[PDB]
């Protein structure tokens, strides 16, 4: 897709994360772990309602009946107002059409750039001190026990902290 | 060493149209195309007026099966299949563009012409086909004027009403179509028969149409109304020596209300905005599929039974 | 010891407009405003009927031109410029509308009405202005009744069609005007004129207008026409003592059909499903601005000669 | 563009690429080569002929005639029909604009992304081995033969095998 | 050793709506809908007619307030309200077609019809209702006969106008209802009174309505005006005996031209192209919330208030 | 947002900033320094002007009036022609509230994606002599005046120059 990282360069979704939209799997001696991320699944999830919200505003003309249910009309106005009422459907349906099809391929793209930027994010937190893997991992380059996975996840991780060991392990 | 980002799946997702894409898979979505309807008119907060038996025009001339609705006030109209306005037969001329008026309105007033005739004049002829407590009737609003002496020659009349309120007044009448010359000659005398009415805004001649035509609820003759409106300050003339169904009230619309044709029963519990022949449409959607033709404030129809609109990501499975 | 990544572009390709930008350069584009029309009308896998020199009309009354043509199915019914429907010169009331009822129809069958009239009558007049055969003619679907001894006056009549089917009849009936009031008394006699004509639905009157004018197919004299539709178990009673140019067959229309007014010609082994005055619109394209004036399944008319969408990437030169 | 590579970091198209939209040139120790990379060309391709296939699609409302071409119509209802039929006109022409100017800025974009997802799919692949300069190319530290090119092409190369040698160019 | 990337903000931005937030604040927005009115009629570049108190119908058949405008040329047709089109009262049948037609049209020609009339009928007829100089006059390209001597017979008269010219002429007539039978015999006589019209493409009658009715400026005859347009090379007949209001001249519309019903005062300093009611609308905003009512070339009217563009980034202030 | 610059990694816009869109600030040994870039600037301004352009093109067509304001028009003509009238109104407002709402969308996101650009030009700029801070600021690990500083505003540094000192504090 646009941003390159939903059915882009992660390879697929994750059927057993439930309480997020993005998040995220470690890997370490202790074990493995998942946790979805808070701050860019409620992004996604707060621009998908702004769209339904958008979709149920209401406006308010009212509109009289020019067609009786129950009594002819004059042959020749009726060709009018069929002609017309035809005119306008094929108006709404086309655009109906076009909005669906144009939000759809907006919301998929907008989704795809969100995983992109808690990517991005991760990426510079981490600094010199990890390298990217290409199917959406950063291996790291210095003992990563399951606390400091979870500075990672919470924003708060110091590069500065573990540079030293890691520099010389990206060198061997 | 490895921390791996990544999104969530489901197992079993759901087709959407992109601008590229007719079959992609989201991980959810949500429907903006209405199908449902309500099998009912939604009356709710609605001062409304559900005219059963009885067809709008039959408001203004006063048919039997309009006896309840001669008067009032509605901001909602309630017409249904096969109402009754012409207990005698006929029609009347623009009776579309009238119909349209009524149900235009949010009520009915009425008020007197104050016409009165010379002893030379019946004013009380009725018909079987206009029944009223088993006994032949006429149009409450109308009166059915011929010579008190069969045979006799109807006499030259004038009568004349003024519109002494501040609003227009929706004047009507009708012109008797006898079947025969002989009832011709019976109801108004062997002269021609001339009708004219005249405001100053409106004026033209009247002449009965006679022959033999098919009984319609047991009458050959017809009687077909004609209509104008009288403006404040106004007045109008009927000059006539036979054939006029004179007017004893003439009606005043009053403010806006909203017209519905259906025969949906009524309910009292669930409020709408949107109607249509099969009943209420209650949507937050912009789109319907149910209907062409709905009154109100309605979603736009649309020529497709579904559209779906995505509300998650791609969905990519195991 | 090096890699490079690029993407491919041409000498010059095409300019596109976008959001942002009226003149942007891509490497390809394609047309979405169709310009061109296929010259004749496509009616392969269509049951058509060229009309030729007949106009719709004059297939309901029986005009010469239209004599092939009286009866028929289809569902593509197509209409020339210059069709003839009055051989005797006349005009039909809700002429418009009647056009349109034919066009709008899948065939036409004829009922025979029945009618026959005293030895007084004769119900054989013809006229110059409607040839058949080298001869003096009338419109087949008519009768001009006029009095069988010159200056007589014509009986009272009375001619009654019932409508039998289980559909409605589509009755057609002419009034002659003449010329002087010597051809008047001639044709009719010197008594006053009167038609009467009554269903269950509709009535009406009509006095012949006698009035010199200008000769339109050599004929001072003009015969009017009117129609109504008679529903099923409905009848239609004409009472008349001169004037009436009365029916001896009554139409019903059949089913449904698409009317198309051009003078392309016929080509049986194209399809359409869009036409216009100048011939069929055979694309794949949403728009078009060959045609505001299109009819059956049509890309949209645009007030546009071109409107490029690009297929390919940016074009940007080496 | 949007997103930098087209008409951005990348100087101009090859006219000389005729067999796909997006690929490769090298230069190494045996001269110069070209390639087209099929992934991301048939990626951008198939999106074009998802528009092109909505932009085909029929709707079936079949149109009587209102006006006649033969005869003339009464003038109010024939102003009236005028009326109606170029305010239609005027809307079809509004939307014909707004669609076609739509698609091209987003196919546009789109095509620049495709671009960017090759870069940085092969950025990734080459991992610690190679640097950017910025003009779209990549500066490899290390002997790379045809067989070599064409591992990274076929995304197949592995960044162990030369990361030793690499490493040691890069930090001189 | 360090450069930091950023982009400029302001202390108070602008809201727009975007297709995920109603509530986004940017640097830099502008209006779309245009709710500015100038309340003039701007007609700079335009050849114009003011008709003042003058009724576009007026000017065919002569009222006294038209007689500034029986001919002339335009590119823009101005209709205050309340204008005059009849000084004795009465209607034009289709009155709001051929009002349509002439503000669809750049000008005007008259042509005279060069009816001349038998010594016992009485061309000049006038009225209190007419005034010209103070004195008793009727509508200028019109005449009122009247048969010669009082009560005595309307002869059958016939008049002939032929087109000579090779563009169609729009030709007019009136038809006088008198008020009572006495009014109606001291002016035409006793016979019944036949107007018979036709060309070779119309045909019609007319019979006169008496009959007493409200006045209006004095009077409670009527004068009804009918209309149609007559070919290059046809002829057109009137066949007479009383009561019509004859021709003296036929009108030819010129060219096209554009019709405004507005009260705003001319503007000979601003140009504009677009026009309501209450002045014009020049903008080059595509959009516009004044009024639904338009003519000429203009911005779409929207249900909105205000619709922003945005016109710099998102707003993210220190 | 969708390039994640714009209230995104970057944290706040300068107010300071009058000059121009997107800028530079800096520090170094001679104090600090505010200037704005010119492109970045101008190719947002460019596309915000190309839109401003198709908002204001004038569609020709002349309307006539169909509904007289002086004099009554019947009823029921009346009645279709409000139906067809207001119809018409709902498209245009529907259509005007779409546009303005993607058009909004879509410069927010061109303007992010401009920072985006502007951002990644530098990165590549500055090759291996600095690393970024995930707040939009280059660390420079060698000593930049200046006129050093202008270089890369100017887009004509050189990156081969300070090599060899920028790794050495890379490493320590
Ligand atoms: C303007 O547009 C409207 C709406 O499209 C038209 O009104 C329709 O007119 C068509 C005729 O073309 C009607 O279709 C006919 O319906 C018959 C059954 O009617 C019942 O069922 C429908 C179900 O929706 C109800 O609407 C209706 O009230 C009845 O309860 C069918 O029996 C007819 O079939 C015909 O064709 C077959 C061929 O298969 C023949 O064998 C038969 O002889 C038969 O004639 C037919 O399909 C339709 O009912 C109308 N719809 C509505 C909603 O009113 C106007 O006529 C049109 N005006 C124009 C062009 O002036
Ligand atoms: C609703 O809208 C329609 C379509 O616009 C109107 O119909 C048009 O009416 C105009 C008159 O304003 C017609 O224009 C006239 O065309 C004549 C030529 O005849 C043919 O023209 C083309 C040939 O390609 C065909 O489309 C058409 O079928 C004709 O066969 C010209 O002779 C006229 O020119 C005259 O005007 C100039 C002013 O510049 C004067 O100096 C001269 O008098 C000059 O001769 C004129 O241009 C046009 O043909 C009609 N189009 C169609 C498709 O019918 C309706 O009138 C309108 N309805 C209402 C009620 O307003
Ligand atoms: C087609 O639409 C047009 C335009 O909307 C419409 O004309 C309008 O009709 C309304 C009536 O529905 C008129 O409104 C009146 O105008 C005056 C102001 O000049 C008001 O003060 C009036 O208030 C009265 O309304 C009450 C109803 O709620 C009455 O009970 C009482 O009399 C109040 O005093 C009233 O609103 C309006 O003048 C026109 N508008 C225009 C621009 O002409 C037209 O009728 C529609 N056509 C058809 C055939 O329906
Ligand atoms: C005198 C009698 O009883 N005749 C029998 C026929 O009944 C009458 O038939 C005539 C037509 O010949 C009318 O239809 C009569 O209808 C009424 C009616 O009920 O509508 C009687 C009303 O009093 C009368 N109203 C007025 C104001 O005159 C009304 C009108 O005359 C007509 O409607 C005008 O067109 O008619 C009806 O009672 C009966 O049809 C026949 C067959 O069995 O037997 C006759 O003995
Ligand atoms: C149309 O004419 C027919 C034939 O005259 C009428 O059919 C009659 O129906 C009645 C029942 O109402 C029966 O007594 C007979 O079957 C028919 N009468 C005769 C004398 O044959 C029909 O009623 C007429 N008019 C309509 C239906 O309006
Ligand atoms: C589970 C846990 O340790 N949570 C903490 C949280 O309390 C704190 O707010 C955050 C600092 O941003 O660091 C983390
Ligand atoms: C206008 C109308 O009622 N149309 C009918 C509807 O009654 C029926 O439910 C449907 C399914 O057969 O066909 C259609
Ligand atoms: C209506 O009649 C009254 C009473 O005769 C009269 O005074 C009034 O002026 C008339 N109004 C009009 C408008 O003719
Ligand atoms: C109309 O009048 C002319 C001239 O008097 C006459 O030749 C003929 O009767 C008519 N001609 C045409 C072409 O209508
Ligand atoms: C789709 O399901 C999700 C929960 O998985 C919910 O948030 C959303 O409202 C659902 N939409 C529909 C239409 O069911
Ligand atoms: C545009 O040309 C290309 C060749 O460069 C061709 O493959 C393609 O079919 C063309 N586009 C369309 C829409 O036909």
């Amino acid at each position: 897709g646009l941003f390159g990282a939903i059915a882009g360069f992660i390879e697929n979704g994750w059927e057993g994360m439930v309480d997020g939209w993005y998040g995220f799997r470690h890997q370490n001696a202790q074990g493995t772990g998942q946790a979805a991320d808070y701050k860019s699944t409620q992004a996604a999830i707060d621009q998908i309602t702004g769209k339904l919200n958008r979709l149920i505003e209401k406006t308010n003309t009212e509109f009289e009946s020019i067609e009786s249910e129950f009594s002819e009309i004059e042959h020749q106005i009726g060709n009018v107002i069929n002609w017309t009422k035809d005119s306008i459907t094929d108006i709404w349906t086309y655009q109906a059409e076009l909005l669906v099809a144009m939000e759809n391929q907006h919301t998929i793209d907008m989704a795809d750039s969100e995983m992109l930027n808690l990517y991005e994010r991760v990426r510079k937190q981490l600094r010199q001190n990890a390298e990217e893997d290409g199917k959406g991992c950063f291996e790291i380059y210095h003992a990563c026990d399951d606390s400091c996975m979870e500075s990672i996840r919470n924003n708060t991780y110091d590069h500065s902290q573990y540079r030293e060991e890691a520099l010389l392990n990206r060198l061997n | 060493d490895k921390i791996c980002l990544g999104h969530h799946a489901v197992a079993n997702g759901t087709i959407v149209k992109t601008l590229t894409n007719e079959q992609e898979e989201v991980t959810n979505a949500t429907e903006t195309v209405e199908s449902t309807s309500l099998d009912r008119l939604c009356m709710k907060g609605r001062s409304h007026k559900d005219l059963g038996n009885c067809h709008p025009i039959g408001m203004l001339i006063g048919t039997p099966a309009c006896d309840l609705h001669l008067t009032g006030t509605w901001d909602t109209l309630i017409e249904r299949e096969n109402a009754i306005a012409y207990c005698y037969p006929g029609a009347t001329v623009n009776e579309e563009a009238l119909r349209q008026k009524i149900m235009e309105s949010g009520g009915i007033s009425k008020i007197s012409t104050g016409f009165t005739y010379g002893s030379s004049i019946n004013s009380a002829g009725t018909t079987k086909a206009c029944m009223r407590n088993g006994g032949n009737s006429f149009y409450a609003e109308l009166k059915w004027l011929v010579s008190k002496s069969k045979g006799q020659n109807f006499p030259q009349t004038t009568n004349t009403y003024r519109n002494t309120d501040t609003a227009e007044h929706l004047i009507m009448w009708g012109i008797h179509h006898p079947s025969s010359t002989q009832e011709k000659n019976d109801l108004y005398g062997t002269q021609s028969l001339s009708i004219s009415v005249g405001s100053s805004t409106y004026q033209s001649n009247f002449v009965p149409v006679v022959g033999a035509r098919p009984q319609v609820n047991g009458q050959s003759g017809r009687i077909d109304f004609h209509w104008t409106l009288v403006q404040p300050g106004d007045n109008i003339t009927f000059s006539h020596n036979g054939g006029l169904i004179a007017p004893s009230r003439v009606s005043k619309l009053i403010g806006r209300g909203l017209g519905i044709q259906s025969d949906a029963p009524i309910d009292n519990n669930c409020e709408s905005k949107c109607f249509w022949r099969g009943g209420s449409i209650n949507t937050r959607l912009p789109f319907q599929n149910l209907s062409p033709r709905t009154v109100g404030q309605c979603p736009k129809y649309v020529n497709k039974k579904s559209l779906m609109l995505a509300t998650g990501m791609r969905n990519v499975p195991e």
